[PDB]
């Protein structure tokens, strides 16, 4: 048996296109007023982000529709995403170590996966 | 510094 859980999660940036018409994207972001990164904290089962099958908790949102979000505040990133239109092109990059700082009792294992105790 | 938003 060949388990996915054993192999490394790619750390390279990826392009994800979410086609959502006029509904929510189906995920939550965490960030700071400082601009220390915008990260996916939660993906809604059955929502557009989930249906893409290409985003996960711990992804940093680098940009939306060409708009650089690496140094965005949580609020301005929210605005950008809500107003991104029906077709939303996200560049994301898996950053579990940076993400783990936000969530209590969380850490990264050898596979690169986020674990909460 | 922290906040969380649904989108």
């Amino acid at each position: 048996p060949e388990f996915l859980g054993e192999e490394d999660i790619p750390r390279e940036p990826r392009r994800i296109v979410i086609h959502r018409g006029s509904t929510g994207l189906g995920f939550n972001i965490v960030g700071t007023e400082d601009g220390e990164g915008i990260f996916i904290s939660f993906i809604l089962a059955g929502g557009p982000a989930d249906l893409s099958g290409e985003l996960r908790k711990g992804d940093q949102i680098l940009s939306v529709n060409g708009v650089d979000l690496r140094n965005a505040s949580h609020e301005q990133a929210a605005i950008a995403l809500k107003n991104a239109g029906q077709t939303v092109t996200i560049i994301a990059q898996y950053k579990p170590e940076e993400y783990s700082r936000f969530e209590a009792n969380s850490r990264v294992d050898s596979s690169g996966r986020i674990v909460t105790d | 510094n922290y906040k969380q938003f649904s989108v």
